[PDB]
Order: structure tokens, then sequence, then C-alpha cells
């Protein structure tokens, strides 16, 4: 379980062997924006309660 | 709206189209695997 979407994507991009055309800092910055991170947090909470039942 | 839709747009903004989809699939597989390995301690770190 990764709490931060930016960390999950960084690990997925490395695993997939893909590098951004912008920069990894610009990509992370975008994924660390409060709205997108919270959407990720709420999706996770939802999926956890789906596992729990 | 949903987060996978948000993520899909962000990746398309930073990766080539082919790369963006591949990252997103890998992200979902990673995510799926983390759910399969979920523990009570993980939940409590939310």
């Amino acid at each position: 379980m990764q709490l931060l979407l930016s960390e999950a994507v960084s690990r997925a991009a490395k695993a997939a062997g893909a590098r951004p055309l912008t920069s990894p800092e610009s990509l992370s910055r975008d994924l660390e924006a409060p709205e997108v991170q919270e959407s990720y947090r709420q999706q996770l909470r939802s999926d956890i309660q789906k596992r729990l039942q | 709206p949903q987060v996978w839709q948000l993520i899909s747009k962000v990746l398309a903004r930073h990766f080539s189209a082919a790369d963006a989809s591949r990252v997103l699939e890998q992200l979902q597989r990673d995510y799926e695997r983390s759910l399969s390995r979920l523990t009570l301690d993980d939940i409590e770190r939310l």
C-alpha cells in the first residue's frame, strides 16, 4: 500500500521503464496537488472497505 | 471525476501516449497487488 499517488506512479513508471517527457519533478508535483491526492486517498479507502467485506 | 480518469489525464500530460497507458496499467496492477496483500496495520496507517 502506497499512501501517496506520486510515489505509486514513480514506482510504476520505473517498473514500466517509462520516463516523462517533462521531468519527474513536474510529474510528481502534478500528482501531489491536493485534489488528485485526495481523490486517490478516497479511492483507496473505498477499495479497502471492499476488501474488508 | 474518478481517480483513474484524473490519473489518466496527468500521465498523458507527462508521458508519450504509449508510455502513459503502460504506466497506468502497471499502476493498476501494483495497486491491485497491494490490495491483495493488505493487512490490518496497513489500514491503520491510513
